[PDB]
């Protein structure tokens, strides 16, 4: 399974089946046939496979990268420090890519789940998507195919000079 | 389709433009004109997942018809009454829109007679 | 009377509406007979090799080899740089390069000028 | 295997529109030498084909009968 | 449409031979569209594919 | 036995193709007449179309000046 | 990378000590073993390239080209062993030695950490290719084709030698890993303009650029089949590899130096594709189609966006497999009719149905049928060029019409229609030939299942 | 579907179409009755006979072959050769 | 062996696809995302028991 | 115009071919059989009117304006027979017409499936290869100097000889393989 | 979409009025129906267009199957001017061709009535390009014209096919 | 094949023209070369620029699909004038009349679509009326802001 906080679903409210006609629908009989013929043998096979899993339990681990100094506190043309800064920046860039992918999945799942009233009932996912796309665009857009932490730092410093000039002219 | 010939081949100053009307106030000619009553709650037609074209002033019959259409499955021919109720109230809404159109055309005739009377009087 | 057929480059004149089709003159008889003789000699030269049991391969066609050699290798040894070829090589060789250069250059100057003025709607554009 | 062709003497153009064609040709001094070749198309089972409203109303009689029976069935069955 | 085309179909049995109009030749030769566009547009490409670009 | 080819004459018909063709033609006309008997408004009209010129100025609010 | 260099060198005593009936089987077997071993290079990371030593390194750009290079050698040995059957034994071993030497030069061309060693290997690949074309080519024009192939390349590459030694004297190094971190911006000057031309024009010739492509419809045509396979599938891609290594150092001047050359490809891929509509020579049609496909790679490297580099490296790998299979199909008909004229042998689906199925599959991969990696590279380049300038879709989309129109014409002229009557030596498809077609097509179809390995260092 | 033609069946059909032609008396006609010499017909009549053969058997005879089929046996042999009868 | 087509081509694929969707696809988030079911005035929720209140009384038109 | 045996069409041949093309296009215009039969006898009368014209310039002129008549009165989509050029089924089965020499390339395990057929093919191939030299020396002893004049071929003049250049006419594929 | 669909459904149904190959006539029929589908997308009725797809599939595949039955029964003959008299000779194909032609033209309460007629009722009663509606109606008349052209030359009248049945 | 049967330079003397015509297997009176403007044709014959569809289909060709004989001098654009490609066959209607009719029909239809767009048909009705301020929250309006009250009355 997954975490319901990073992949949120609201609680499901299905209505009770209230038949008006006396004609029995084929869907309930086919659901009973799918329970007998399909779901129970698959369940038995998965229980067998899971017992064979439980006979030999072992683990893997999620790798933790400790934070090395970034590109701002590396001396210029010092490859032993700015190498580590660049590798850390590439891993942060790949993780930010996956964050934007998570928010896209949230947005698309909200659209399909809310169905016809999706424009009203998915304003929060749209707003979080807009914020994270704005942040990703201000951070990594237009760096080129030869992007680096130096390119990203230069873009950030250009944006900060533009913001400082815009603040100074508005005072 | 005579109104197309009246607007295109006649004059268009007395004929109402479809894209921008009513150009007259809704109280212009009415003592205490009451609003249209919306039966279905906004949350009710929100939770019925109706199309936004279908969330008009007569969607409560549509909610009744869709609940009938769900509850009477597989007998798909068993909700003609609720369908005719919704179709009749959509018909009444269409008659109201025709009444708005004819009201605007008659008030443009009134304004035409007003300006001709003001030109002939003074 | 009847509308005369006006032949074009891609819609040629019919065989029956050509006024040279009805030539009974002896020089046209000689030309048609000599073309018949050439065609019959080439036909006989083909189908002697085509009907050979000992032959197993390709009846080579020097007309075909001649056509491919004219289309491929004979073009430069029979080229002369003159007025016509120079104007056609400048018109068709560097002309479209200049044209697409100015089109794409004007488009990218307009787009870059809109982007660095904060005018282009680049709201969700993060794949590039 | 061996197929027997029918007689050639049974194809006569009298009573067919080939007769009208031959009469309008003899009205201006002509004669129709391929009439008996075309005579089989207007004779036999391929004579008297239906009209277009008879083509559309194929099976209309039994359909109308089944309609009246079903309307009477639902008119009695409501009671 | 059925009535007008039944009239057109019943006139086919008649012994009247007219020359075809430009309306018939326009409806029958596919609005003249594949007769033009499939002769002209490949020509203008393929000559340009040999005289201009290749040779 | 399969159909033998014939020459310049009407071909052999099976009983089955004739009765099935007539049965589906009768099925078509039964369905057309049945649905025309029951629905009768998808063709001829569902609701009456009101005349706007017959409406009073009182219900549309046209004060006489 | 020495675990691949030494087996490739041990292929030389493997072919010079084999018995006279055994020199194809042993080299095919052990070159397939080297190609199996090549998959260990897929130890790639999301941040760090696989950096073996001071001399050799392999990122996710060099790795698919290495796998394709080490896979192409057994396929060239299968393709070339039929028409060299009556060849002298020692000349047969010299041919195999030139192919082995070319693989050896290529697998340390792509892994060269330092750029002048890249240049030495990059220009060392000329000599076996030149010898294969001019010695085992079939016609008279192999000598002129060897002269054109040598002298466009050297006229391009000797300013690259001067420019790389200039970078060595200025930056202090030509290590690519050092130059990732010490790269200085290249401003606008005439000195930097000719710096850019000297760094780029060699790879422009090797791609080839339109207008500089003239060596290719001779060198790809006059070569034997192993020569055409290695020229189309690998040796064009040295230009794109070297561009992706060298445009790191050429910023930001590239953003206005790319403008003529982008035009030269965006119009040129319209022209050469149009040229493929009127090619009577089938092998020349495949050559001009290779120019047409590499023009998109030139545009994608010059516009230098991530989608463009991913589509460019996908299109390089996909075009390597596709054009190699197309030349092998053209040779499979040349070994029967002994003429490269496409209109000669027609209606071959009536005579060779399974080979016509291979023709169909290679045509569909040539016209970028989804979800093949031909379409993946094609599509990503089209996305990045639309983001570059929106009008370019016209020159993209029109290209994708003409790219279909010669691919199926090649399928219709050769395989469909009435068969030629006077040609009667059309043997059935040999097992070697169908094996060759499958060893091209089946990796090209399996790479659609996992395309992330052929999408470069910035996937 | 597609019943196989034989020489006897083609001969029967060709002579049958020629017995329904009102410029040939059906008692003088045989398999070798030459149309211009024995039956005394016009070249226009020979063209109409070959066109009736085309409408009978359903395939066009070209004019370079139509202007040389001058007896019914030649027509039967031509239809035989162009349809490969007695396989 | 009379209805082996309903066993090999249908029922064994229903087994394979149900196992694949139950224990590999629905165990990952947002892979099978279903539209939430339609709720009417007068319904009873299965997961809550909360009766949806019916609509307001109609201004009857006929 | 373009014929294998003759270099040209005679005037009489041109009149016959115009007559046949006019009747086919008339049948395309005049769909029903009685109506076509009426207008076809009328067209036969129009061709019978100028049958006995002795001035060859006048007959050639009448043929020329009759061609212009036909070109104005042609059908835009004339009726084409299905196996006629321009037909719907024209050259449809050419993908199924495999030549005979491909049977030589078969494997002996798939030749052993038909023992009598290939045993009978061997005497056809033997008859062809013993007739070939006799028919080549027949062609060279009968062709005039300067090459052949027409594309016609002589028949087998002797007993035991086969006609020259006969193999790819006799062993052509069937129309429905 | 509205102008393009009305242009297509005019032009192809106009071209179908005078064709003689039966498969060409039914191909112009299906392209005229696709033009009608593009029209009813252009009037903001996508679900009626999809209903017309699902409706159109049945009778148009059946009309091509009836044409193929005729073509195979007449030995690969595809031209309507060599047909006729097949009302009784091919009775089941006659029945199904009449039912398909009436479903195409919009006979009431056959399958084509349940989308196409509604399409017309939505193309009339909408803020529409009026020339597109008028060409849509001219195309609707042309559908009846070429449908009874099929029925008249193929099924009605007298035989025109060759003599070996 | 050898040297003197390959294509060569443009013939100027009549004996060179006659040797060229003998090389291309055709009569001297029928042998026209391309005009010597230096485009790269040389002595190659200008065949009369017809498609291969116009060739006689009932004639027994050496190549029946191409309608082309063995040894026959091929057209320069033979790969272009194949029957899978560009046709030059005579059309029942004149080419200029076809172009005028098609351009007139397309231009008139586009003009009438422009006219009908300028003058659209509609129904004698008002606007469709929606509750809750023309469905403000449904159309994506934010709930923190408040729209102006859109009110519809009975009529
Ligand atoms: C890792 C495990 C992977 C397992 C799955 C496999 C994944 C793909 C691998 C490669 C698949 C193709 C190989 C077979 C075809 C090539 C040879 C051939 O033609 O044989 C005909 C022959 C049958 O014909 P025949 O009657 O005997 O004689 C042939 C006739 O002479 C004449 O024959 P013909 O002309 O009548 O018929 C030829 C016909 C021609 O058919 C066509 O032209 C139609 C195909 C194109 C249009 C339709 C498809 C469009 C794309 C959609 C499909 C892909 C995505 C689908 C998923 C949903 C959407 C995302 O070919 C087919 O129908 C082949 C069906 C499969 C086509 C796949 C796509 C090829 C089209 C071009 C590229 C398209 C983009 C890339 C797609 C890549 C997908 C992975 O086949 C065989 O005998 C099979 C040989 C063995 C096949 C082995 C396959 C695996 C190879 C890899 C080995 C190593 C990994 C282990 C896997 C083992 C699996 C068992
Ligand atoms: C395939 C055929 C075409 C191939 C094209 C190859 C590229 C075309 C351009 C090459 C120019 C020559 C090499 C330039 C190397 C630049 C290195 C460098 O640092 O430059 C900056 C240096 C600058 O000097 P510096 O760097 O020492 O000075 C310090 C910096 N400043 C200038 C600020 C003080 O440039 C030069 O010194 C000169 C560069 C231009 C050289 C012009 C001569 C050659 C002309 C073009 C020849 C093209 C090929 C000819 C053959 C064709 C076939 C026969
Ligand atoms: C220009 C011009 O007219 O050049 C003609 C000249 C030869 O002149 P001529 O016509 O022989 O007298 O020809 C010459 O002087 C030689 C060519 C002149 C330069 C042509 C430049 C463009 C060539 C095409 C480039 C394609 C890319
Ligand atoms: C034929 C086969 C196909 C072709 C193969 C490739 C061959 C050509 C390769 C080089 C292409 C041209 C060079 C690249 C142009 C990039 C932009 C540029 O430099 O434009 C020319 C220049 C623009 O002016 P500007 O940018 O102000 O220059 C001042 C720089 N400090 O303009 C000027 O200043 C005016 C012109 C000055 C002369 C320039 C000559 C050197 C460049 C061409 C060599
Ligand atoms: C919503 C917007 C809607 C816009 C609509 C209007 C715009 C498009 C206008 C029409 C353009 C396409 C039509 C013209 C080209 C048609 C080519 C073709 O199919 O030719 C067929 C021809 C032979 O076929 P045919 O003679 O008909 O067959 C009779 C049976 N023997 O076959 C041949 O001769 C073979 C030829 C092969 C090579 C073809 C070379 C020409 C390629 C043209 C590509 C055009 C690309 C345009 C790109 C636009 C980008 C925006
Ligand atoms: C006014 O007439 C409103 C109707 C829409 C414009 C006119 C439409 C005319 C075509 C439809 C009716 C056809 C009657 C034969």
């Amino acid at each position: 399974s997954w975490d319901k906080d990073v992949y949120p679903e609201p609680p499901r409210r299905t209505p009770a089946p209230s038949p008006q006609t006396s004609l029995p629908n084929p869907i309930t009989y086919l659901t009973k046939a799918f329970d007998l013929l399909v779901d129970r043998p698959v369940t038995l096979v998965r229980e067998f496979i899971e017992r064979q899993h439980a006979k030999n339990k072992y683990y893997y681990y999620h790798r933790e990268f400790r934070r090395v100094p970034d590109i701002t506190e590396c001396h210029e043309k010092d490859v032993l420090c700015m190498f580590e800064a660049e590798m850390q920046w590439k891993r942060d860039y790949k993780v930010d890519q996956e964050i934007v992918n998570i928010i896209q999945e949230r947005l698309k799942a909200c659209q399909q789940r809310e169905g016809e009233s999706h424009r009203q009932n998915c304003a929060k996912e749209l707003q979080q998507f807009t914020q994270v796309v704005k942040a990703y665009q201000d951070r990594y857009h237009d760096l080129g195919a030869h992007y680096s932490a130096r390119k990203c730092l230069a873009k950030q410093k250009q944006r900060m000079l533009a913001e400082r000039k815009a603040t100074k002219e508005a005072a | 389709g005579a109104h197309l010939a009246r607007r295109y081949l006649g004059d268009a100053s007395v004929e109402p433009e479809p894209l921008r009307m009513p150009t007259f106030p809704p109280d212009y000619g009415f003592p205490e004109r009451k609003e249209r009553e919306m039966v279905a709650t906004q949350q009710e037609m929100n939770d019925a997942q109706l199309v936004l074209q279908q969330r008009d002033y007569c969607a409560h019959y549509l909610i009744r018809f869709l609940k009938c259409k769900r509850d009477s499955f597989p007998n798909f021919l068993a909700c003609k009454h609720e369908q005719h109720d919704w179709d009749y109230c959509e018909h009444l809404d269409y008659v109201k829109r025709m009444k708005e159109f004819e009201r605007e055309r008659r008030l443009l005739q009134r304004k035409k007679r007003r300006e001709q009377r003001e030109a002939d009087m003074a | 009377s009847f509308p005369k057929y006006e032949p074009s480059r891609l819609a040629s004149l019919p065989t029956t509406l050509d006024p040279a089709e009805y030539d009974i003159s002896s020089e046209t008889r000689k030309a048609q007979a000599e073309r018949l003789a050439i065609r019959s000699r080439l036909k006989r030269e083909y189908q002697l090799q085509y009907n050979d049991p000992s032959r197993r391969g390709v009846v080579e066609d020097p007309a075909l080899i001649r056509w491919t050699c004219a289309r491929s290798a004979n073009v430069y040894p029979n080229f002369r740089p003159n007025t016509k070829t120079s104007l056609l090589g400048a018109l068709f060789g560097i002309g479209p390069l200049i044209f697409w250069y100015y089109v794409f250059k004007t488009d990218r100057d307009r787009k870059e000028k809109l982007i660095q003025e904060g005018k282009l709607d680049r709201t969700f554009n993060i794949s590039y | 295997s061996k197929m027997e062709l029918p007689d050639y003497k049974q194809w006569k153009i009298e009573g067919t529109p080939l007769e009208t064609v031959q009469e309008k040709l003899a009205a201006r001094g002509l004669r129709d030498p391929w009439g008996r070749n075309e005579a089989w198309r207007y004779m036999g089972g391929f004579a008297n084909n239906v009209s277009f409203v008879g083509a559309l109303l194929k099976g209309f009689k039994w359909g109308f009968a089944a309609f009246v029976v079903a309307v009477g069935a639902e008119y009695y069955l409501e009671s | 449409g059925f009535i007008l085309a039944l009239e057109i179909s019943n006139t086919t049995h008649y012994l009247k031979f007219n020359y075809p109009s430009n309306t018939f030749k326009f409806s029958n030769l596919l609005g003249y569209y594949p007769t033009i566009m499939h002769r002209l547009t490949p020509y203008m490409n393929l000559t340009m594919s040999q005289k201009s670009a290749s040779s | 036995a399969h159909i033998e080819p014939r020459y310049r004459q009407f071909p052999q018909l099976t009983r089955s193709q004739v009765i099935q063709a007539e049965f589906f033609s009768a099925t078509m006309w039964f369905w057309i007449l049945w649905r025309f008997w029951h629905d009768s408004d998808a063709v001829l009209g569902h609701f009456p179309y009101p005349d706007p010129s017959q409406w009073t100025d009182e219900e549309l609010g046209i004060p006489p000046d | 990378m020495l675990k691949y260099i030494i087996p490739t060198m041990m292929l030389m005593p493997l072919t010079w000590l084999s018995k006279n009936s055994m020199i194809w089987i042993n080299t095919t077997l052990h070159s397939l073993l080297i190609s199996l071993t090549s998959l260990l290079l897929l130890n790639q990371f999301g941040d760090n390239s696989l950096n073996f030593s001071l001399t050799f390194f392999s990122d996710s750009l060099s790795t698919p080209l290495l796998i394709l290079t080490m896979w192409l050698l057994p396929l060239m040995l299968m393709a070339s062993q039929h028409h060299l059957s009556k060849e002298n034994l020692a000349r047969k071993k010299l041919f195999i030695s030139m192919l082995i030497l070319l693989q050896l030069f290529l697998i340390m061309t792509f892994t060269a950490t330092e750029l002048i060693f890249f240049y030495i290997m990059f220009e060392a690949t000329l000599v076996p290719t030149l010898i294969i074309i001019t010695r085992w080519g079939n016609q008279t024009e192999r000598l002129n084709a060897g002269l054109y192939f040598l002298f466009y390349t050297l006229a391009g590459s000797l300013p690259l030698l001067v420019a790389l030694i200039y970078i060595q004297n200025t930056m202090g190094s030509l290590n690519f890993l050092i130059l990732q971190y010490w790269v200085q911006p290249m401003p606008n000057s005439w000195s930097n303009t000719f710096m850019w031309l000297a760094c780029m024009m060699a790879f422009m010739v090797k791609m080839p650029l339109y207008g500089l492509h003239l060596w290719l419809p001779k060198a790809h045509v006059e070569a034997p089949i192993a020569g055409s396979m290695v020229l189309a599938a690998i040796l064009l891609k040295l230009g794109g590899y070297g561009m992706m290594r060298i445009t790191l150092l050429l910023n930001p001047i590239t953003d206005f130096m790319a403008y003529p050359f982008i035009m030269l490809s965006l119009w040129g891929m319209i022209m050469t594709s149009s040229i493929c509509l009127r090619q009577t020579d089938l092998k020349s049609l495949i050559a001009y189609s290779s120019v047409s496909h590499m023009a998109l790679v030139i545009v994608a490297i010059l516009i230098q966006t991530p989608w463009s580099y991913m589509g460019a490296t996908a299109l390089m790998i996909a075009h390597g497999l596709t054009s190699s299979m197309l030349f092998c199909l053209a040779n499979s008909n040349y070994e029967r009719v002994h003429s490269r004229t496409m209109i000669l042998a027609r209606g071959l689906q009536t005579l060779l149905p399974l080979m016509a199925a291979w023709w169909l599959l290679a045509s569909l991969t040539n016209l970028a049928l989804p979800p093949s990696i031909n379409l993946i590279g094609e599509l990503f380049v089209v996305m990045s060029t639309f983001s570059w300038s929106n009008i370019t879709i016209i020159l993209m989309g029109l290209n994708m019409v003409i790219t279909a129109l010669y691919s199926l014409y090649m399928l219709i002229t050769t395989q469909r229609g009435k068969h030629t009557h006077h040609i009667n030596n059309i043997l059935p498809s040999f097992t070697r030939e169908n094996a060759l077609m499958s060893l091209h097509m089946l990796p090209l179809l399996l790479l659609s299942l996992n395309p992330k390995i052929i999408l470069g260092p910035l996937y | 579907d597609a019943p196989p033609l034989t020489l006897e069946g083609i001969k029967d059909r060709v002579l049958y179409v020629l017995k329904l032609y009102d410029k040939i008396d059906p008692e003088k006609l045989s398999v070798n009755s030459h149309f211009m010499k024995d039956l005394g017909l016009d070249s226009l009549d020979q063209v109409e006979i070959i066109m009736a053969m085309e409408d009978e058997f359903g395939f066009e005879i070209p004019d370079i072959d139509a202007e040389k089929l001058m007896c019914p046996q030649e027509i039967v042999d031509y239809i035989a050769d162009k349809k490969d009868v007695y396989e | 062996r009379h209805s082996i087509f309903a066993f090999t081509h249908v029922l064994i694929p229903v087994w394979i696809i149900h196992y694949y969707l139950k224990y590999h696809v629905t165990t990952k988030p947002y892979t099978i995302v279903e539209k939430k079911p339609r709720i009417f005035p007068g319904d009873t929720i299965l997961e809550t028991g909360e009766v949806i209140p019916p609509m307001k009384e109609f201004p009857d038109q006929h | 115009a373009f014929l294998p045996s003759a270099a040209y069409l005679t005037h009489q041949q041109k009149v016959l071919q115009l007559y046949k093309r006019a009747l086919r296009h008339l049948e395309s215009r005049c769909v029903h059989r009685d109506k076509y039969r009426y207008f076809a006898c009328l067209l036969r009368a129009r061709f019978d009117e100028h049958k006995n014209e002795k001035d060859m310039v006048k007959a050639t002129q009448l043929l020329r304006e009759a061609e212009k008549e036909f070109w104005h009165g042609q059908h835009p989509q004339p009726y084409i027979f299905p196996e006629s050029p321009g037909g719907t089924s024209y050259e449809r089965y050419e993908c199924y017409k495999v030549p005979e020499w491909c049977l030589d390339d078969w494997h002996p395990s798939e030749k052993a499936m038909y023992p009598d057929y290939f045993a009978k093919r061997e005497q056809w191939k033997k008859l062809r290869r013993e007739s070939w030299e006799r028919e080549v020396k027949q062609l060279q002893e009968e062709t005039p100097v300067g090459g052949p004049r027409t594309e016609a071929l002589p028949p087998a003049r002797k007993q035991g000889d086969l006609p020259p250049l006969w193999w790819h006419i006799v062993t052509r594929p069937r129309e429905r393989p | 979409m509205l102008c393009l669909g009305a242009m297509t459904t005019l032009f192809t149904a106009m071209c179908a009025l005078t064709q003689n190959d039966i498969k060409k006539i039914i191909a112009f029929s299906t392209s005229s129906q696709l033009g009608l589908m593009m029209v009813t997308i252009g009037i903001n009725q996508p679900h009626l267009a999809f209903l017309h797809i699902c409706t159109h599939a049945f009778f148009k595949a059946m009309l091509f199957m009836c044409s193929g039955s005729i073509i195979h029964s007449l030995n690969d003959e595809q031209d309507i001017r060599k047909m006729g008299g097949l009302f009784k000779a091919m009775p089941f194909t006659t029945t199904a061709l009449i039912i398909g032609s009436l479903a195409l033209t919009g006979m009431p309460f056959l399958t084509g009535f349940y989308s196409k007629d509604l399409i017309i009722e939505s193309a009339n009663t909408s803020y529409t390009n009026a020339w597109a509606l008028l060409m849509t109606l001219v195309a609707t008349s042309f559908t009846a014209i070429y449908s009874t052209r099929i029925i008249f030359f193929a099924l009605l009248g007298q035989p025109r096919f060759p003599t070996l049945i | 094949i050898t040297k003197d049967m390959l294509p060569g330079p443009y013939p100027k003397t009549p004996e060179e023209r006659a040797a060229a015509a003998k090389k291309y297997n055709m009569r001297v009176e029928d042998y026209e070369p391309y005009p010597d403007d230096g485009m790269g044709y040389g002595d190659y014959p200008k065949l009369p620029d017809r498609s291969q569809q116009e060739r006689d289909p009932w004639y027994d060709w050496d190549h029946p699909d191409l309608r082309l004989n063995w040894g026959e001098p091929m057209h320069w654009d033979l790969d272009m004038y194949i029957r899978n490609r560009v046709d030059t066959s005579p059309t029942p209607v004149n080419w200029n009349l076809m172009c005028k009719h098609l351009f007139g029909f397309v231009a008139f239809m586009l003009f009438m679509f422009w006219v009908g767009e300028t003058y659209p048909t509609y129904q004698p009705v008002g606007p469709k009326q929606y509750p809750y301020n023309n469905l403000y929250l449904e159309r994506g309006g934010d709930p923190n802001k408040e729209p102006e009250p859109v009110v519809h009355y009975e009529i």
